[PDB]
């Protein structure tokens, strides 16, 4: 029963995650190696860009 | 997105920064073979 709801659990967090994290790693690609240069993540639409 | 670049001239920097140090170790290593000799 418990692992049912781990199962559940793991798949809710990955299929909402998996988009944002591609694409955030993908412009983030070679500080990502071992940062020395500092990132910060952050979504937005269009509206918080300006 | 530039980006790629400069996370590229941080490992060049870094490998610089390194090379001072480690030649200016070496000097260390040298004015010890002195510092016994000049005894001897």
């Amino acid at each position: 029963t418990r692992q049912k709801q781990e199962l559940e659990e793991e798949l809710a967090l990955a299929q909402a995650y998996l988009e944002p994290l591609e694409r955030l790693a993908a412009l983030a690609h070679g500080l990502d190696k071992s940062p020395f240069l500092r990132v910060i993540p952050f979504l937005l639409t269009e509206k918080e860009l300006p | 997105g530039l980006i790629k670049s400069l996370a590229e001239k941080e490992k060049q920097l870094l490998e610089r920064l390194e090379a001072a140090k480690k030649e200016a170790e070496e000097r260390v290593k040298r004015a010890e073979a002195e510092a016994k000799a000049l005894l001897e």
